[PDB]
This record gives structure tokens, sequence and C-alpha cells, in this order.
């Protein structure tokens, strides 16, 4: 979301996802431990 | 995350950054590096799950006081 | 408080301090 406020700041997509998970009230360790499952679910949803 | 003693440390509120030689933890909107200690981070799991984890040392604030206590 | 319950709360510093002394 940085590019929405000022100059775009690069950040790895996994880190961005950790930020979003922390935003919805879920500890980022959940994502950092299930990253493969989250990525697979996202890809499957896009295919669907 | 950070690997310290076979455990995975994640920042409590902030991100881990590296200036080339050392690792610090800093808030996400204003660069003010802080030494990575047990207060800045929390442990979860081990080192065999996360992707991109890196070795480093996590300072224990209680350790110097305990050492003086032993002395 | 209504609904509170007995249970033990483990203090992380207690084992460190007690092990040092012992
Ligand atoms: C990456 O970051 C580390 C950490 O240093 C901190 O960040 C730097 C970017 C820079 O801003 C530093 O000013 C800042 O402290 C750099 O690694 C070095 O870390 C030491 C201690 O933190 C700094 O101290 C400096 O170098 C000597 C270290 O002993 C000494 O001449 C001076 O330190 C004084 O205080 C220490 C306190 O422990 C004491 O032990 C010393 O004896 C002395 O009194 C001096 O201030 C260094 O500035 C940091 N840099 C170097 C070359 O030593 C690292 O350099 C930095 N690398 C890059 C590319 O940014
Ligand atoms: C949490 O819920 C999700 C449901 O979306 C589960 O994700 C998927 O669950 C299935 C069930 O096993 C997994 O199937 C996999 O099949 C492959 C076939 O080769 C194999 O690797 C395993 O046999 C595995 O079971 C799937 O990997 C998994 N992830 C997907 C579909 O992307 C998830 O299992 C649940 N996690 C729990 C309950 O802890
Ligand atoms: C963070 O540090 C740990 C411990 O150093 C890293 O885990 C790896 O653990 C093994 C054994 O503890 C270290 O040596 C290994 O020996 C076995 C013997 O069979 C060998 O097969 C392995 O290839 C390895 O050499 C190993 O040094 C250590 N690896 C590293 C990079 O330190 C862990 O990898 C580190 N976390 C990272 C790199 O993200
Ligand atoms: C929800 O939790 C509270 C506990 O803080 C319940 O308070 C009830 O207060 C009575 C005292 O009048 C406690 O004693 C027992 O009451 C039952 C009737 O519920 C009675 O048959 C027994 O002989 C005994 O005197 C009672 O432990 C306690 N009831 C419960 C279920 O915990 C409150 O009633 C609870 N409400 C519900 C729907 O669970
Ligand atoms: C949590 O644990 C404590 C300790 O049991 C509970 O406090 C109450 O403490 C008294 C005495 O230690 C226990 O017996 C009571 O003695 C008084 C004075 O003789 C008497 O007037 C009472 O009728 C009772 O016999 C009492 O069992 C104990 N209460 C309970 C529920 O264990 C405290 O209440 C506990 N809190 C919860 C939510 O369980
Ligand atoms: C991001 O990509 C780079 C490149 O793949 C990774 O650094 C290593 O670079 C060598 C050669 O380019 C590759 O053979 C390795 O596969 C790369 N390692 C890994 C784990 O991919 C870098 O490590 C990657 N960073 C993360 C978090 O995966």
């Amino acid at each position: 979301w940085t590019f929405g406020a000022g100059a775009a700041l690069q950040i790895p997509f996994a880190m961005q996802m950790a930020y979003r998970f922390n935003g919805i009230g879920v500890t980022q360790n959940v994502l950092y431990e299930n990253q493969k499952l989250i990525a697979n679910q996202f890809n499957s949803a896009i295919g669907k | 995350a950070i690997c310290h003693d076979g455990k995975a440390h994640f920042p409590r509120e902030g991100v881990f950054v590296s200036n080339g030689t050392h690792w610090f933890v800093t808030q996400r909107n204003f660069y003010e590096p802080q030494i990575i200690t047990t207060d800045n981070t929390f442990v979860s799991g081990n080192c065999d799950v996360v992707i991109g984890i890196v070795n480093n040392t996590v300072y224990d604030p209680l350790q110097p006081e305990l050492d003086s206590f032993k002395e």
C-alpha cells in the first residue's frame, strides 16, 4: 500500500502478506509457516 | 524471521532489516534500527519451516543482569 | 469478575531465577 501514500517502496510479497495477515488480526507466523498452502489456495482460486 | 538457537523469531511490531553486516528491527514507516532482542521479537516454531529465514544472534536483556547476579 | 476460574500462571523468570540459585 506504500505507493498509495507516497513513493512506492519495494517489499517481498511474502512480507506484504505477513503485513496483511497482521492487519486482519492474525499473527504473521501463521503465514510464514503455511506460505505454501496459502499460495496454492490463491492460485486455485484464481484458476476457479 | 531470525534463527537464533534453533527457534524462529519474528518481530513483535516491525520488520527485520540489514545494513550489510548487522541486523536490526525497525518500525515499518520510519527507519530507526533497534538491536534484535527477546523484547522486540517472539518465538514460534523452529527453523525448518520458514522460507528465507537467516542466521543471527538475538540479544537477551536478562542475560547481562543474570551474569552480574552470578558474579 | 463473573466466570473467573482457578488455574496456575507460570512465570518465565521464576525457573531462571530458581535454577540460578539452585
Ligand atoms: C552497519 O551497522 C553497524 C552498526 O553500527 C551502527 O550502524 C552503522 C550503520 C553506523 O551508523 C554506526 O555509527 C552505528 O553505531 C556498523 O558496525 C559498527 O558498529 C560499531 C558499534 O556499534 C560502530 O562503532 C564505531 O566503530 C568502532 C566500534 O568499536 C569504534 O571506533 C566506535 O564505537 C564506539 O562505541 C563502541 C560501543 O560498543 C565501542 O565498543 C568502541 O570502542 C567505540 O568507543 C565507532 O563509533 C561503528 O560505527 C559501526 N561501523 C564500523 C565500520 O565499525 C556497520 O559499520 C554498518 N555498516 C554499513 C555499510 O553501514
Ligand atoms: C486446511 O484446509 C485446507 C483446505 O483448503 C487444506 O489444504 C489442503 O488439504 C488437502 C487435504 O490433504 C491437501 O491435499 C494434498 O494432496 C496432495 C496430493 O499429492 C498431497 O501433497 C497430500 O496428500 C495433501 O493431503 C492439500 O495439500 C492441502 N493444500 C492445498 C489443497 O493447497 C489443509 O490440509 C488444511 N490444513 C490443516 C487441517 O491443518
Ligand atoms: C541457521 O543456523 C542453523 C545451524 O547452523 C542452520 O541449520 C544447519 O544445521 C546443520 C547442523 O546443525 C549445520 O551443519 C549441517 O551439517 C549436516 C550434517 O549432515 C549437513 O548435511 C548440512 O548440510 C549442514 O552442513 C548447518 O551449518 C546449518 N546451516 C546453516 C546455513 O547455518 C540454518 O541453515 C541456518 N538458517 C538459515 C541458513 O536460514
Ligand atoms: C452461567 O455461569 C454462572 C456461574 O458464574 C451460573 O451461576 C449459577 O449460580 C448458582 C447459584 O444459584 C450456582 O449454584 C448451582 O446452581 C444450579 C442452578 O444453575 C443449582 O441447580 C445447583 O444446585 C447449584 O446451587 C451454579 O453453579 C451456577 N450455574 C451454572 C450453570 O454455572 C449461571 O447459572 C450460569 N448460567 C447458565 C445458563 O449456565
Ligand atoms: C479459586 O481458588 C480459591 C481457593 O480455593 C477460591 O477461593 C476460596 O477460598 C476458600 C478458602 O481457601 C475455599 O473454601 C472457602 O472457605 C471459606 C472460609 O472458611 C468459606 O466461607 C467458604 O464457604 C469456602 O468453604 C473456597 O473453596 C474457595 N472457593 C472456590 C470456588 O474454590 C476461589 O473461589 C476460586 N475461584 C474460582 C472461580 O474457582
Ligand atoms: C530469491 O531469489 C534468489 C535467486 O534465486 C535466491 O538466492 C539464491 O541465488 C542462487 C543463484 O541465483 C539460486 O541458485 C538459489 O536458488 C537462490 N536461493 C533461494 C532460496 O532461492 C534467494 O535466496 C531468494 N530469496 C528467498 C527468500 O527465497
